[PDB]
C-alpha cells in the first residue's frame, strides 16, 4: 500500500471535496455517506482512492468476492446453457426449435443449475467433457 | 383468431421451410415487403399498399397526439404563454434517479426538464391555445381517429375490399384531390384563422388576459365582440351578395413584410393567400375528363407534341405510368425532395410563424433537418427511376419515343457530361489551392478577393437589384418589398436581428460554383448507372441478369462493383459532401453577417464579425475559422446543471471508425476465423447447430455505408446543437 | 477514393470517352501509341494502400517536430 | 553568400527539367524500338 | 441517313455535317490543297505565335512592370520551342499505323509522312518565330492608337 | 451472302476504327416475321423476312441473341456467325458441331486430356526451374 | 489465353457448357461413369475470365477449373475498342 499514497481517512483534500460532495440522489446524505464509505481506502495527491489487488487483507475483500461471483454467475449460465444445447438434440425437431423456447423444459433446466461446480469436477474426473481429437470429426486443413 | 402469426416465410416458398444457416435470419428481413416478387397479380399489391398507408397514418396520428399530451402535463407553455422572450420552452422532464438527475433543465419559474427545439409551441402561439385540457382533447381525438382507420384498413382488406378497375381513373383522381382535398382544407383552415387567429392575436398585443378572453362560443353567434373591430365585420354586411368587396378592407388585406409586433408576418396576407391558392386550384383541379362526356382525353394531348426534333413525340406513356408502380414512386419522390429543399430555402427569409425570426435555435433545426431529407430522399427517387428500369419496359411501345431517343445516343451525352465536370471541378478547386499557395507564398497579390484580383457576379446584383424597387409599378398593391435580404429596411426588434439585406462579394462565386459542380457530378453517376443499367459496352446481360448482384467474375480484369444501386451507393456519398458543405455555408453566413446583437442604434453587432471577407478563401482559414468556433465550448461544454449532457459526438467517431473497418475489407478473411472459432466450440461439445456463415459482401458494404453515414451526420448535428445553445 | 470504387465501373465512361476522339475534327489527326484501358485490381488495391500510408506518413511527423520545436 | 563561386544560382534548371526531359524523350523512344536491336 | 451505314456510330446531326461548317473547316491550313506541309507550319506558327503571347503578357508574375512584354515575349519563344521539340520526337517515335483518324469526306493529303512532319515542324517554328515578333511589335508602342486617337 | 438489314433508324454504338481494321463479326438466322427485339448497343429495332443480316464488332453479343432471345423466345436455331478479316477475308468459326449441339457426335476431337485426381498434385518442390505448372503427372 | 484444367468427377449435366458464353468446351467421348462423354475445352483462346462455368458444375469440389495465366491479348481483354 505504499507508492506514496495518503490514507483516504486524513487526505484533506478528500474531506475538502467532501464537504461539497454533490449529493447525487433523491436523499441528502447520499454524497457525504459514500465519501465515509471511502475511508478503508487510502488516497493520494488526486484526492482520489486507488485499489490494491495482492490477496492482502488490506484490500483483499474489496476485489476477491467480487470475482468469485463473477464466476460463480457466469459457470451457472455457461453450464445451463450447454445442458440446453445437450437436451435439444435428443427431440429429432433440432432446428425447428432452434428458434421456438421449448419453455416447459427450459425452465426446469435453468432451475436446475444450482450445484454447477462439483458436478462439472465430477464430469472432469469421469471425463464426460471433452470428445477425442480424432472421434469429433470437424476437418481442420 | 391467433393461429396465424408464428409461421414466419408465410409469403416466401423456399425460406418458409428451415432455417438452415444463418443466412435463414437475414434475407426474412429483407423481401418482407416487396410483394411484386411474390405473384403476378395487381389487385393484392394494390390492397396491400392500401392496408400499409393506413398504417402509417395511424402511427402518424399516435405520435402527434402523444407528443401533444407530453406538452400538455410536463412543458412550460402556459407559463412560458404571458412571456415568449424571458423563457425558453422545454418538455420531457428528467426521472430522479442516479445518472439523470442534475440534467434538469430548468428555463425559469422553476420548470426543469429538457430544453427542446422544434418550436410547437410558435404554432401554438398562433393556433391561440389557452389550457392544456383542450388539448388532452385533442390529444385523445388524434388517437382515436388513428384507431378508427387503422380499423377501416382491417375492414377494407378482410371483408370488402375494393376491385380493379378502381385503380386507374387518373383523371378522377386528380380532381378529387386537388380540388375536394386541398381547396377545401385550405379554406376550412382560413376560416379557422380569421374566426379565432387574428381575434386573439390582437389580443396578444398588450397582456389581455388569455385566458379571460372568451372562447370560439362566445363568437359563432355573438358578433358584437366581432362587431368591435371590422366595422364592415358586422355580420359581414354580406355584400358578396352585391358583388362588392370594398368593405372588407379592414381584414382581407395585402401587406407583404415584416411585422415587428408579432415577430412574423402580417397575418392577413396569408389569410388571403389560402383563400387565394383555395379557389384557385379549385377551379384548376376541375379540368379533366370524367363521368360526364366533357374533358381533356389526356392520351390525345401527348400524342400531339411531335415534330423534326422531336421524332414522334410523347406517344405511348401511359402504360409506364399506370401498369408499372415504381415508375410513379420515383417521379413523385424526386418531385417531392426538390419541393422540400426549396421550403427549406424559403422559410429562412419569410417566417410564417410568431416570434420565428427572434427565436435563433428553431430556424436552422427545421431548415437542416428538411434539407437532409430532401436529398436523401430524391437520391431514392432515381433509385426507384433506375429500378423501373429494369423491372419494367417495352420493345414494342417504345419506338423512337423522346424516350428510346436518347439511350441510343447515350455515350455523347455522358461524354460530354464528364467534359462538364472535370472542367468546372478544376476550374473551382485548383484556382482555390492556387489562391492558398498564394497566400502561403508571401504573394498576397494574386489573391481573389476585392482587395485583389477581381470577380465579381453582376447577375446576382442585377436580380435582387431589379427586385428591390418592385412595389408600385410592377406591385401597385403592394406596400413593402417581399423579402428584405434582397432590399427594403433592415428589420429587427429588440437587440436581436430579424432580416437584414445579404451582401453577396467575392467569395459567393466559388462557392456557388463548386455547388454546380458537385450536382453536376451527382447527376453523372445516377444517370450514368441509369442508362448503362440494361446494356454496357462490355456486359450485355445485365437486365438479363438483375440489377442487384456483386460481380462476373474477375473476367476482362475485374468487374466488381457493376450493379446500379453501387451507383447510388457512390452518388449518396456524393450528395453527403454536396449537402454537408451546403449547410456549412449557410450556417457560417447566416451567424456571420445576418445575425448577431442589436444596439438602440439600430447597431447589428454580429456575432462573428464578417469572416468570409477575410477567411473563407484559403483552405486552412476553412478549418480555422470554422470548426474553432464550432467545438470551443463542446470540450467543457458539459460539468453542472444545465450542462450535463455530455454529447455523443465523442461517440460518433467510434462508429464512424468502426464503419470504415467494414468498407476496405473482403470476407474470407471472417469466414476462416469463424470456422478456427468453429472447431474451438465443437472440440468443447458446444457447437451451434445453425452453422454461422460471415456476410455477403453486398451486406457488409451496406451496413459499412450506413454506420459511415450515421456516425458523419450524428456528429454534425451534435456539432451545431451545441453551437447554437452556446447562443441561444 | 481509391479503395472504395471498383473496377466494374470506371471502364463504362472510358468506352464513351473513346468515343469521342474517333469522331471530332481537328483532334483525330493523333491516334495511340498503345489502346488505354482502366486499371487492374490489385494494382488498384496497391496504389489505394501508397496513398493512405504516405497520407499517413506525413502529418504525424510534421506535427511531432513542429510542437517540439515550438514548446520546448 | 560565402567563399564558393555562383554555381548554386544556376545549376539546377538544367537537372530540374533539361535532364529529366532528355531522360523521358529517351525512355519513350525506346519503349517503341524495333526488332531485334535496341538502344 | 449515316455517312455510309445507320447502323454505324456516326451521326448525321446537323453540326457535324452542314455546308457551312465543311467548308469552313475543308479550307484550314490543316486540308486545303494547292499548298506544301512548308506554308502548313508556316501559317500555323504565324497564327499561334501572334496569340499565344497575351494569356501571359499582362498576366505573368511580372504583370504591371515596365518590362513585361518583352518578358512574355521570351516566355512565347521557349513555349514555341519546346513545342517544335514535342512534335519533332512524336515524328521520331511516329509510325505505328501511319495514318490519321479520317472523317472528312476525302483524306486531309501526303501530309502524313515521317518527313513530312520534320518540315512541318520546322515550318511551325518559323511561322511561330514570326507572329511572336510581329504581335510584339503591334504592342510594341503602348501609343499605337494614341498617335491615332481615334 | 445477304444485303439487307432490319429496321433500325440508327446510334452511337455502332463500329469504331478497331472494326473495319481488325475484325468484324457476322450472325444470319431465318425470321419470315418482323417482330420488334432488342439489341445490346442500346436501343431497339424490328427484324426482315427470311434471311437477316446482323453484322457486329465483337462475339458475345451474337451468343447473346442467339441463345437467349432468338431460340429462348421466337425459336430461331440455324443462326451463322463468322469473322472478318481486316484485308477482307471471310473465316468461318462456326457451325463448328453442325446443329448446334453442343452434345453429339459420332467421334470427337482429342485434343489432350486430363483424368488425374487432385489429392495427389505436384509441389512447387518437385518441379522446379521449368516451365511447367502442376499439369505433369 | 488462359489455361483450362478437366478432371473426372464430370457426372455429365452439362450445365457448365450451357453457361460458358465463350465457346470454350464440349463432350467428348468418354467411358468410365454413366457419362460417356465428359467436357473438355478445345478452343481456349476465347477465354474470358468469367468463370461463370464452374458456378454451374453441381459437383462436389467443381469437375472444371481454370488456371488464370498472364499472356492475355485484346481477344483474352473483350475490348470493342
Ligand atoms: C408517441 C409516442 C410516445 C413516446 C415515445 C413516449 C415516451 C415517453 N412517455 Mg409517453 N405517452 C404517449 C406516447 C408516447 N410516450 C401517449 C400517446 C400518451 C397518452 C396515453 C402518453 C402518456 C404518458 C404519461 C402519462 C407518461 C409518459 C411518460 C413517458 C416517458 C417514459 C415512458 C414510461 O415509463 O411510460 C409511462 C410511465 C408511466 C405513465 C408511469 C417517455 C419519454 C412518463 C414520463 O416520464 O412523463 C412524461 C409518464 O408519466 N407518457
Ligand atoms: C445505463 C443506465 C441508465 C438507465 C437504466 C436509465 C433509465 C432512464 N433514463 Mg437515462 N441516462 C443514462 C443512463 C441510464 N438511464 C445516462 C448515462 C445518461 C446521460 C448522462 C442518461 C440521460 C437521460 C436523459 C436525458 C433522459 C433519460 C431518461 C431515462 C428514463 C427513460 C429512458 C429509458 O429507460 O428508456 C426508454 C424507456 C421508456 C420510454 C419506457 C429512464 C428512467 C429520460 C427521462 O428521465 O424521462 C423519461 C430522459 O429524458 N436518461
Ligand atoms: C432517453 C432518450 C431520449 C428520448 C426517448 C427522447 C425523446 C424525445 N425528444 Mg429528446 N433529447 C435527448 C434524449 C431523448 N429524447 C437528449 C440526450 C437530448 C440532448 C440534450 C435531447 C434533446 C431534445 C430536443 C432539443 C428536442 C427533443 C425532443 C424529443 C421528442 C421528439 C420525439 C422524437 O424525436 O421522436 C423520435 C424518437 C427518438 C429520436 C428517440 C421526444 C419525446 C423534441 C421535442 O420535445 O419536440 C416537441 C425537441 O425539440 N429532445
Ligand atoms: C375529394 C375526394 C378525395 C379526397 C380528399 C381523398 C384523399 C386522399 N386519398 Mg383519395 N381517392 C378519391 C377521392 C379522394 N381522396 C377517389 C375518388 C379515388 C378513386 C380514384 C381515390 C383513390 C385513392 C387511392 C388509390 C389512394 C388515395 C389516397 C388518398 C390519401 C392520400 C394521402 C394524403 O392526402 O395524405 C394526407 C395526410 C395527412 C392528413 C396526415 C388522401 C387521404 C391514398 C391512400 O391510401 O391514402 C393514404 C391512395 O393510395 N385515394
Ligand atoms: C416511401 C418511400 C419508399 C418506399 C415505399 C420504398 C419501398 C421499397 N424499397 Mg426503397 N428507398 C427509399 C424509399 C422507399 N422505398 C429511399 C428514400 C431510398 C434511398 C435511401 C431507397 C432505397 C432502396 C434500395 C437501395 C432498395 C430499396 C428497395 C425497396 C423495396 C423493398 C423494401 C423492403 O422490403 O425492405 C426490406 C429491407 C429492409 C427493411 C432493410 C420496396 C418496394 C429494395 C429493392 O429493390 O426491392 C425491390 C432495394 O434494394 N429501396
Ligand atoms: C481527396 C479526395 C478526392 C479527390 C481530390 C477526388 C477527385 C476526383 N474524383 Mg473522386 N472520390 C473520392 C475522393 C476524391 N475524389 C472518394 C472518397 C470517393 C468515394 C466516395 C470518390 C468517388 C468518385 C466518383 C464516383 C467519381 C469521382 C470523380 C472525381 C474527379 C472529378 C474531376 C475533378 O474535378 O478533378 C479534380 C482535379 C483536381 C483536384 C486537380 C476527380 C479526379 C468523378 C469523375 O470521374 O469526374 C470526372 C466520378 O465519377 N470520384
Ligand atoms: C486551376 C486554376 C488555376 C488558374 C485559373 C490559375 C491562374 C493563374 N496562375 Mg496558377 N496555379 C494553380 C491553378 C490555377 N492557376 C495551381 C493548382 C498551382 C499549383 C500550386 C498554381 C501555381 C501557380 C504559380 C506558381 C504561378 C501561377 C500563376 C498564375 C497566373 C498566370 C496565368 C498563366 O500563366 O496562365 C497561362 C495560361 C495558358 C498558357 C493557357 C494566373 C492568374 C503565376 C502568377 O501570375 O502568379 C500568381 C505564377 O507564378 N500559378
Ligand atoms: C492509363 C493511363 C495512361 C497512360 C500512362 C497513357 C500513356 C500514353 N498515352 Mg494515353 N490515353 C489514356 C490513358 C493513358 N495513356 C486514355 C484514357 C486516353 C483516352 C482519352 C488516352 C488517349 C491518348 C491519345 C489520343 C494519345 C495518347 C498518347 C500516349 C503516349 C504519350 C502521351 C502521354 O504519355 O501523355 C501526355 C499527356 C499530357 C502531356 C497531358 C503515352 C504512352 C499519345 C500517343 O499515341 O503517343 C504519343 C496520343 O496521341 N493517349
Ligand atoms: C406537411 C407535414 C405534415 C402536415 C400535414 C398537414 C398539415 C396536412 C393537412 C391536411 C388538411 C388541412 C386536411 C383537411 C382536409 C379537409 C377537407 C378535405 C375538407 C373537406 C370538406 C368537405 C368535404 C365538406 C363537406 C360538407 C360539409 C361539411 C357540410 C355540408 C356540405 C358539404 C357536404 C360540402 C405532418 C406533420 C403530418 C408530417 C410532416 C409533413
Ligand atoms: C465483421 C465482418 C464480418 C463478420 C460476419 C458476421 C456475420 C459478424 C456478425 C456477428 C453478429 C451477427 C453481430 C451481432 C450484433 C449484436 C450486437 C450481437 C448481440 C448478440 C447477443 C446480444 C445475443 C463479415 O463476414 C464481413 C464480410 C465482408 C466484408 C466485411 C465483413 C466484416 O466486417
Ligand atoms: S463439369 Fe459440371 S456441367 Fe460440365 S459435365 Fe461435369 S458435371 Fe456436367
Ligand atoms: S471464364 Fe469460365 S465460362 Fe468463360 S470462357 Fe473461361 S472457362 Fe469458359
Amino acid at each position: 500500500v505504499g507508492a506514496g499514497l495518503v490514507p483516504c481517512s486524513e487526505s484533506p483534500e478528500f474531506i475538502q471535496r467532501a464537504a461539497s460532495a454533490r449529493n447525487t440522489t433523491a436523499d441528502p446524505n447520499s454524497g457525504q455517506k459514500r465519501f465515509e464509505r471511502y475511508a478503508q481506502e487510502l488516497c493520494g495527491p488526486e484526492g482520489l482512492p486507488h485499489l490494491i489487488v495482492d490477496g492482502r487483507l488490506n484490500h483483499a475483500g474489496d476485489f476477491l468476492i467480487p470475482s468469485i461471483l463473477f464466476l460463480y454467475i457466469a459457470g451457472w449460465i455457461g453450464w445451463v446453457g450447454r445442458a440446453y444445447l445437450q437436451e435439444i438434440k435428443k427431440r429429432d425437431n433440432t432446428e425447428l426449435r432452434e428458434v421456438i423456447i421449448d419453455v416447459p423444459t427450459a425452465l426446469p433446466l435453468m432451475l436446475s443449475g444450482f450445484t454447477w461446480p462439483l458436478a462439472a469436477v465430477k464430469e472432469l474426473l469421469s471425463g464426460e467433457l471433452v470428445a477425442k481429437d480424432d472421434e469429433i470429426p470437424v476437418s481442420p486443413r | 383468431s391467433f393461429e396465424k402469426w408464428g409461421q414466419p416465410g408465410h409469403f416466401d416458398r423456399t425460406l418458409a421451410k428451415g432455417p438452415k444457416t444463418t443466412t435463414w435470419i437475414w434475407n426474412l428481413h429483407a423481401l418482407a415487403h416487396d410483394f411484386d416478387t411474390h405473384t403476378s397479380d395487381l389487385e393484392d399489391i394494390s390492397r396491400k399498399i392500401f392496408a400499409a398507408h393506413f398504417g402509417q397514418l395511424a402511427v402518424i396520428f399516435l405520435w402527434l397526439s402523444g407528443m401533444e399530451f407530453h406538452g400538455a402535463r410536463f412543458s412550460n407553455y402556459e407559463a412560458w404563454l404571458s412571456d415568449p422572450i424571458g423563457i425558453k420552452p422545454s418538455a420531457q422532464v428528467v426521472w430522479p434517479i442516479v445518472g439523470q438527475d442534475i440534467l434538469n433543465a430548468d428555463v425559469g419559474g422553476g420548470f426543469h426538464g429538457i430544453q427542446i427545439t422544434s418550436g410547437l409551441f410558435q404554432v401554438w402561439r398562433a393556433a391561440g391555445f389557452t389550457n392544456s385540457f383542450q388539448l388532452y382533447v385533442t390529444a385523445i381525438g388524434g388517437l382515436v381517429a388513428a384507431a378508427l382507420m387503422l380499423f377501416a384498413g382491417w375492414f377494407h382488406y378482410h371483408k370488402r375490399a375494393p376491385k380493379l378497375e378502381w385503380f386507374q381513373n387518373a383523371e378522377s383522381m386528380l380532381n378529387h384531390h386537388l380540388a375536394g382535398l386541398l381547396g377545401l382544407g385550405c379554406l376550412s383552415w382560413a376560416g379557422h384563422q380569421i374566426h379565432v387567429a387574428l381575434p386573439v392575436n390582437k389580443l396578444l398585443d398588450a397582456g389581455v388576459a388569455p385566458k379571460d378572453i372568451p372562447l370560439p362560443h362566445e363568437f359563432i353567434l355573438n358578433n358584437s365582440l366581432m362587431a368591435e373591430l371590422y366595422p364592415s365585420f358586422a355580420k359581414g354586411l354580406t355584400p358578396f351578395w352585391t358583388l362588392n368587396w370594398g368593405q372588407y378592407a379592414d381584414f382581407l388585406t395585402f401587406k407583404g413584410g415584416l411585422n415587428p409586433v408579432t415577430g412574423g408576418l402580417w397575418l392577413t396576407d396569408t389569410a388571403h393567400h389560402h383563400l387565394a391558392l383555395a379557389v384557385l386550384f379549385i377551379v384548376a383541379g376541375h379540368m379533366y375528363r370524367t363521368n360526364w362526356g366533357i374533358g381533356h382525353s389526356i392520351k390525345e394531348i401527348l400524342e400531339n407534341h411531335k415534330g423534326p426534333f422531336t421524332g414522334d413525340g410523347h406517344k405511348g406513356l401511359y402504360e409506364n405510368m399506370t401498369t408499372s408502380w415504381h415508375a410513379q414512386l420515383g417521379t413523385n419522390l424526386a418531385m417531392l425532395g426538390s419541393l422540400t429543399i426549396i421550403v427549406a430555402h424559403h422559410m429562412y427569409a419569410m417566417p410564417p410563424y410568431p416570434y420565428l425570426a427572434t427565436d435563433y435555435a428553431t430556424a436552422l433545426s427545421i431548415f437542416t433537418h428538411h434539407m437532409w431529407i430532401g436529398g436523401f430522399l430524391i437520391v431514392g427517387g432515381a433509385a426507384h427511376a433506375t429500378i423501373f428500369m429494369v423491372r419494367d419496359y417495352d420493345p414494342a411501345v417504345n419506338q423512337n419515343n423522346v424516350l428510346d431517343r436518347v439511350i441510343r445516343h447515350r455515350d455523347a451525352i455522358i461524354s460530354h457530361l464528364n467534359w462538364v465536370c472535370m472542367f468546372l471541378g478544376f476550374h473551382s478547386f485548383g484556382l482555390y489551392i492556387h489562391n492558398d499557395t498564394m497566400q502561403a507564398l508571401g504573394r498576397p497579390q494574386d489573391m481573389f478577393s476585392d482587395t485583389a484580383i477581381q470577380l465579381q457576379p453582376v447577375f446576382a446584383q442585377f436580380v435582387q437589384n431589379i427586385h428591390t424597387l418592385a412595389p408600385g409599378s410592377t406591385a401597385p398593391n403592394a406596400l413593402e418589398p417581399v423579402s428584405y435580404a434582397f432590399g427594403g429596411g433592415v428589420v429587427a426588434v429588440g437587440g436581436k436581428i430579424a432580416m437584414m439585406p445579404i451582401a453577396l462579394g467575392t467569395a459567393d462565386f466559388m462557392i456557388h460554383h463548386i455547388h454546380a459542380f458537385q450536382i453536376h457530378v451527382t447527376v453523372l453517376i445516377l444517370l450514368k448507372g441509369f442508362l448503362f443499367a440494361r446494356n454496357s459496352r462490355l456486359i450485355p446481360d445485365k437486365a438479363n441478369l438483375g440489377f442487384r448482384f456483386p460481380c462476373d467474375g474477375p473476367g476482362r480484369g475485374g468487374t466488381c462493383q457493376v450493379s446500379g444501386w453501387d451507383h447510388v451507393f457512390l452518388g449518396l456519398f456524393w450528395m453527403f459532401n454536396t449537402i454537408a458543405i451546403a449547410v456549412y455555408h449557410f450556417s457560417w453566413k447566416m451567424q456571420s453577417d445576418v445575425w448577431g446583437t442589436i444596439d438602440p442604434d439600430g447597431t447589428i453587432a454580429h456575432i462573428t464579425g464578417g469572416n468570409f471577407a477575410m477567411s473563407a478563401n484559403t483552405i486552412n482559414g476553412w478549418l480555422r475559422d470554422y470548426q474553432w468556433a464550432q467545438a470551443a465550448q463542446v470540450i467543457q461544454s458539459y460539468g453542472s446543471a444545465l450542462s450535463a449532457y455530455g454529447l455523443l459526438f465523442l461517440g460518433a467517431h467510434f462508429v464512424w471508425a468502426f464503419s470504415l473497418m467494414f468498407l476496405f475489407s473482403g470476407r474470407g478473411y471472417w469466414q476462416e476465423l469463424i470456422e478456427s472459432i468453429v472447431w474451438a466450440h465443437n472440440k468443447l461439445k458446444v457447437a451451434p447447430t445453425i452453422q454461422p456463415r460471415a456476410l455477403s459482401i453486398i451486406q457488409g458494404r451496406a451496413v459499412g455505408v450506413a454506420h459511415y453515414l450515421l456516425g458523419a451526420i450524428v456528429t454534425i448535428w451534435a456539432f451545431f446543437e451545441a453551437r447554437i445553445i452556446s447562443v441561444g | 477514393m481509391f479503395l472504395i470504387s471498383w473496377r466494374g465501373y470506371w471502364q463504362e465512361l472510358i468506352e464513351t470517352l473513346v468515343w469521342a476522339h474517333e469522331r471530332t475534327p481537328l483532334a483525330s489527326l493523333v491516334r495511340w501509341k498503345d489502346k488505354p484501358v482502366a486499371m487492374s485490381i490489385v494494382q488498384g488495391r496497391l496504389v489505394g494502400l501508397a496513398h493512405f500510408t504516405v497520407g499517413y506518413v506525413l502529418t504525424y511527423a510534421a506535427f511531432v517536430i513542429a510542437s517540439t520545436a515550438g514548446k520546448f | 553568400m560565402f567563399s564558393a563561386s555562383f554555381l548554386p544560382s544556376i545549376l539546377v534548371p538544367l537537372t530540374g527539367l533539361v535532364f529529366p526531359a532528355i531522360a523521358m524523350a529517351l525512355l519513350l523512344i525506346y519503349v517503341e524500338r524495333e526488332d531485334p536491336s535496341g538502344i | 441517313p449515316s455517312r455510309r451505314d445507320p447502323q454505324i456510330g456516326n451521326l448525321e446531326t446537323p453540326i457535324n455535317n452542314s455546308s457551312l461548317v465543311k467548308w469552313f473547316i475543308n479550307n484550314l491550313p490543316a486540308y486545303r490543297p494547292g499548298i506544301t506541309p512548308l506554308r502548313r507550319g508556316l501559317e500555323v506558327g504565324m497564327a499561334h505565335g501572334y496569340w499565344l503571347l497575351g494569356p501571359f503578357a499582362k498576366l505573368g508574375p511580372l504583370r504591371d512592370t515596365d518590362v513585361a512584354n518583352i518578358a512574355g515575349l521570351l516566355a512565347t519563344l521557349g513555349m514555341v520551342v519546346i513545342s517544335t521539340l514535342a512534335v519533332s520526337l512524336y515524328a521520331a517515335t511516329d509510325p505505328p499505323k501511319p495514318v490519321a483518324t479520317v472523317t472528312v469526306p476525302n483524306p486531309p493529303d501526303t501530309f502524313d509522312t515521317t518527313e513530312g512532319w520534320n518540315t512541318f515542324a520546322s515550318g511551325f517554328l518559323i511561322g511561330g518565330v514570326g507572329g511572336a515578333v510581329v504581335a510584339y511589335f503591334i504592342l510594341a508602342n503602348i501609343e499605337l492608337i494614341q498617335n491615332i486617337f481615334k | 451472302l445477304s444485303g439487307q438489314t432490319p429496321i433500325f433508324g440508327g446510334s452511337t454504338g455502332g463500329l469504331l476504327t478497331k472494326a473495319f481494321r481488325e475484325e468484324k463479326y457476322v450472325i444470319t438466322w431465318t425470321s419470315p416475321k418482323e417482330q420488334v427485339f432488342e439489341m445490346p448497343t442500346g436501343g431497339a429495332a424490328i427484324m426482315r423476312q427470311g434471311p437477316n443480316k446482323l453484322e457486329l464488332a465483337r462475339k458475345e453479343y451474337c451468343i447473346a441473341l442467339g441463345g437467349q432471345q432468338l431460340r429462348a423466345k421466337f425459336r430461331i436455331t440455324d443462326y451463322k456467325i463468322y469473322r472478318v478479316y481486316p484485308n477482307g477475308e471471310v473465316q468461318y468459326l462456326h457451325p463448328s458441331d453442325g446443329v448446334f449441339p453442343e452434345k453429339v457426335n459420332e467421334g470427337r476431337q482429342k485434343v489432350g486430356y486430363v483424368d488425374r485426381n487432385i489429392g495427389k498434385n505436384p509441389d512447387p518442390a518437385k518441379l522446379k526451374f521449368s516451365g511447367m505448372t502442376t499439369y505433369n503427372a | 489465353s488462359h489455361s483450362v484444367k478437366i478432371y473426372d468427377t464430370c457426372i455429365g449435366c452439362t450445365q457448365c457448357v450451357r453457361a460458358c458464353p465463350t465457346d470454350v468446351l464440349e463432350m467428348v467421348p468418354w467411358d468410365g461413369c454413366k457419362a460417356g462423354q465428359i467436357a473438355a475445352s478445345p478452343r481456349t483462346e476465347d477465354c474470358v475470365g468469367c468463370k461463370r462455368c464452374e458456378t454451374a458444375c453441381p459437383t462436389d469440389f467443381l469437375s472444371i477449373r481454370v488456371y488464370l495465366s498472364n499472356a492475355e491479348t485484346t481477344r483474352s481483354m473483350g475490348l470493342a475498342y
